[PDB]
């Protein structure tokens, strides 16, 4: 957690439906965007912190 | 927490129309049947006014 892994995601189309299709994810919490509208929006500066 | 907003709805509102129905929203392909959970969220979110 002190050395959390950051990955930049760019130049691709992201299908977020397969995240819901297979999901052992207990907590799925979105703050500034709706979870169901992710497939209808375009983004950049996409960063994944694991 | 007395002020809430309708985060989720199936369709947009008409001009000068008010919606106070506290029914569950189906955010995924799986039906909800009135019970919140995975792909099932309450449409009303409370503002964190501090």
């Amino acid at each position: 957690v002190y050395a959390w892994n950051r990955k930049r995601i760019s130049n691709c189309v992201a299908d977020y439906s397969v995240l819901y299709n297979f999901a052992p994810f207990f907590a799925f919490k979105c703050y500034g965007v709706s979870p169901t509208k992710l497939n209808d929006l375009c983004f950049t500066n996409v960063y994944a912190d694991s | 927490y007395n002020y809430l907003y309708r985060l989720f709805r199936k369709s947009n509102l008409k001009p000068f129309e008010r919606d106070i129905s506290t029914e569950i929203y189906q955010a995924g392909n799986k039906p909800c049947n009135g019970v919140a959970g995975f792909n099932c969220y309450f449409p009303l979110r409370s503002y964190g006014f501090r």
